[PDB]
């Protein structure tokens, strides 16, 4: 029952981080993918 | 934590078609990728 409980705990815990990770990665994303746009737009200018 | 059931409208969605089309030859493009040197059927437009 112990051995159960605490596997369900750990899960429970790796869940919990893995959120929090997946918006922070997110943010340090939208960063970069800002500067990859506007890079974008000055080749484009740069093809015109 | 609603992860088991994310939103219909996802990002996920465009990722997947780009990746069968390119499993039948179509793209060249190996890390599914839009990048120029896609193939020879098809010919990718910049997105603005």
């Amino acid at each position: 029952n112990a051995t159960l409980f605490n596997k369900l705990k750990e899960l429970q815990q790796a869940n919990a981080e893995k959120s929090k990770l997946n918006d922070e990665l997110r943010s340090k994303y939208q960063i970069e993918s800002s500067k990859a746009a506007e890079s974008a737009q000055t080749l484009k200018i740069l093809q015109e | 934590f609603e992860y088991i059931d994310p939103h219909p409208e996802d990002p996920r969605r465009i990722y997947r078609i780009y990746k069968i089309l390119a499993e039948n030859g179509l793209i060249n493009d190996p890390t599914l990728s839009g990048v120029d040197d896609l193939g020879d059927l098809m010919l990718k437009i910049p997105v603005r």
